[PDB]
Protein backbone atom coordinates (compact mmCIF):
# COMPACT_ATOMS: atom_id res chain seq x y z
CA UNK A 1 0.00 0.00 0.00
CA UNK A 2 2.81 2.20 1.07
CA UNK A 3 6.03 0.53 -0.62
CA UNK A 4 4.22 -0.21 -4.02
CA UNK A 5 7.43 1.41 -6.39
CA UNK A 6 10.08 0.52 -3.66
CA UNK A 7 9.31 -3.19 -3.75
CA UNK A 8 9.20 -2.88 -7.32
CA UNK A 9 12.54 -1.36 -6.89
CA UNK A 10 13.80 -4.16 -5.19
CA UNK A 11 12.53 -6.37 -7.69
CA UNK A 12 15.19 -4.49 -10.27
CA UNK A 13 17.40 -4.94 -7.22
CA UNK A 14 17.55 -8.47 -6.79
CA UNK A 15 16.91 -9.08 -10.43
CA UNK A 16 20.69 -7.46 -10.59
CA UNK A 17 21.73 -9.50 -7.78
CA UNK A 18 21.15 -12.65 -9.70
CA UNK A 19 22.61 -11.22 -12.52
CA UNK A 20 26.13 -10.63 -10.62
CA UNK A 21 25.48 -14.14 -8.44
CA UNK A 22 25.23 -15.75 -11.99
CA UNK A 23 28.57 -14.60 -13.09
CA UNK A 24 29.67 -15.27 -9.45
CA UNK A 25 28.69 -18.86 -9.43
CA UNK A 26 30.26 -19.43 -13.40
CA UNK A 27 33.52 -17.55 -13.24
CA UNK A 28 33.69 -19.25 -9.77
CA UNK A 29 33.15 -22.70 -11.60
CA UNK A 30 35.79 -21.11 -14.30
CA UNK A 31 38.30 -20.92 -11.53
CA UNK A 32 37.81 -23.90 -9.90
CA UNK A 33 38.47 -26.10 -13.38
CA UNK A 34 41.44 -23.86 -13.45
CA UNK A 35 43.10 -24.28 -10.41
CA UNK A 36 41.73 -28.07 -10.63
CA UNK A 37 43.72 -28.76 -13.96
CA UNK A 38 46.92 -26.74 -12.28
CA UNK A 39 46.47 -28.34 -9.12
CA UNK A 40 46.84 -31.33 -11.01
CA UNK A 41 49.37 -30.45 -12.88
CA UNK A 42 51.49 -29.25 -10.21
CA UNK A 43 50.29 -32.07 -8.19
CA UNK A 44 52.40 -34.48 -10.37
CA UNK A 45 54.92 -32.33 -11.35
CA UNK A 46 55.74 -32.55 -7.09
CA UNK A 47 55.33 -36.46 -7.45
CA UNK A 48 58.30 -36.37 -9.98
CA UNK A 49 60.21 -34.51 -7.92
CA UNK A 50 59.02 -36.45 -4.85
CA UNK A 51 59.77 -40.20 -6.40
CA UNK A 52 63.43 -38.94 -8.39
CA UNK A 53 64.37 -35.61 -6.98
CA UNK A 54 67.69 -35.24 -9.40
CA UNK A 55 71.65 -34.45 -7.98
CA UNK B 1 87.18 -49.03 -73.27
CA UNK B 2 89.57 -48.04 -70.94
CA UNK B 3 89.41 -44.49 -70.51
CA UNK B 4 85.52 -45.51 -70.93
CA UNK B 5 85.84 -47.02 -68.10
CA UNK B 6 88.46 -44.24 -66.48
CA UNK B 7 85.58 -41.66 -67.52
CA UNK B 8 82.69 -43.96 -65.67
CA UNK B 9 84.46 -44.28 -62.91
CA UNK B 10 84.81 -40.43 -62.99
CA UNK B 11 80.91 -39.80 -63.71
CA UNK B 12 80.11 -41.47 -60.55
CA UNK B 13 82.47 -39.88 -58.69
CA UNK B 14 81.35 -36.49 -59.41
CA UNK B 15 77.80 -37.36 -59.71
CA UNK B 16 78.01 -38.61 -56.59
CA UNK B 17 80.03 -36.05 -55.35
CA UNK B 18 77.43 -33.37 -55.93
CA UNK B 19 74.86 -35.74 -54.25
CA UNK B 20 77.43 -36.18 -51.56
CA UNK B 21 78.09 -32.23 -51.12
CA UNK B 22 74.57 -31.35 -51.01
CA UNK B 23 73.36 -33.70 -49.12
CA UNK B 24 76.37 -32.57 -46.39
CA UNK B 25 76.11 -29.11 -46.10
CA UNK B 26 72.19 -28.88 -46.01
CA UNK B 27 71.62 -30.93 -43.61
CA UNK B 28 74.58 -30.34 -41.13
CA UNK B 29 73.53 -26.36 -41.08
CA UNK B 30 69.93 -27.48 -40.55
CA UNK B 31 71.07 -30.35 -37.95
CA UNK B 32 73.70 -27.81 -36.25
CA UNK B 33 70.39 -24.99 -36.11
CA UNK B 34 68.29 -28.53 -34.20
CA UNK B 35 71.23 -29.11 -32.21
CA UNK B 36 71.42 -25.54 -30.22
CA UNK B 37 67.11 -25.70 -30.23
CA UNK B 38 67.26 -28.96 -28.22
CA UNK B 39 70.14 -27.86 -26.31
CA UNK B 40 68.01 -24.86 -24.97
CA UNK B 41 64.78 -26.96 -25.26
CA UNK B 42 66.51 -29.61 -22.66
CA UNK B 43 67.90 -27.03 -20.33
CA UNK B 44 64.84 -25.08 -20.26
CA UNK B 45 63.32 -28.60 -18.63
CA UNK B 46 65.97 -29.70 -16.46
CA UNK B 47 65.88 -26.27 -14.40
CA UNK B 48 62.01 -26.95 -14.23
CA UNK B 49 62.76 -30.20 -12.49
CA UNK B 50 65.46 -28.00 -10.74
CA UNK B 51 62.83 -25.90 -9.15
CA UNK B 52 60.64 -28.44 -8.69
CA UNK B 53 62.72 -30.17 -7.07
CA UNK B 54 63.57 -27.13 -4.71
CA UNK B 55 59.84 -26.85 -4.53
CA UNK B 56 59.90 -30.23 -2.57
Amino acid sequence: NAFEPAFAELADAVADLEANMMHFQLMHESLARFSESFASFLYGLNMNAFCVDFP
Amino acid sequence: AVKARQLAHLHSQLTQLSHNLATTENLMRMTAVQAEAMRGLGSWHAGLFMAASKVL
